[PDB]
């Protein structure tokens, strides 16, 4: 079911991010921890 | 818009001077001009509260009206209109994915 967010990722989309920022501090990735 | 009455009679005036063997070089009324329609371009549910796969229908029929010049309910055609550079208005509550 959330794959389906993936496969768009493959496209540019937000439900994941390439936050074009300082690695990690403001770079980011969607992610669960 | 209003400046641009200017150029269009200056213009004019250097045709009629140069040749006065053709005379009443055409003008067009000024309607033409000053209708704003005659040009392409001039009950809203909470969009927030919806489930996903509706807004991508909702925003599907409001982009299909903004393409042939149509304001949209979701999406309005800023109309500064300033320099020459139109800008759009997207509804701030969407999802930032569909929005971008």
């Amino acid at each position: 079911e959330l794959v389906k967010d993936v496969l768009n990722v493959l496209i540019g989309v937000v439900s994941a991010t390439f936050s074009l920022c300082q690695p990690a501090q403001a770079f980011v990735v969607k992610r669960g921890v | 818009l209003q400046q641009s009455l200017e150029l269009k009679r200056k213009m004019l005036r250097d045709k009629q001077n140069k040749k006065n063997s053709g005379q009443h070089l055409p003008i067009f009324p000024a309607w033409v001009y000053e209708r704003p329609a005659l040009i392409g371009d001039f009950t809203a549910l909470p969009i927030g509260t919806l489930p996903l796969a509706s807004q991508e229908s909702a925003v599907v029929e409001d982009l299909l009206y903004v393409l042939v010049g149509v304001d949209g309910r979701y999406v309005s055609a800023q109309p500064l209109a300033g320099r020459q550079s139109r800008t759009f208005l997207v509804d701030p509550n969407l999802d930032l994915s569909i929005r971008e």
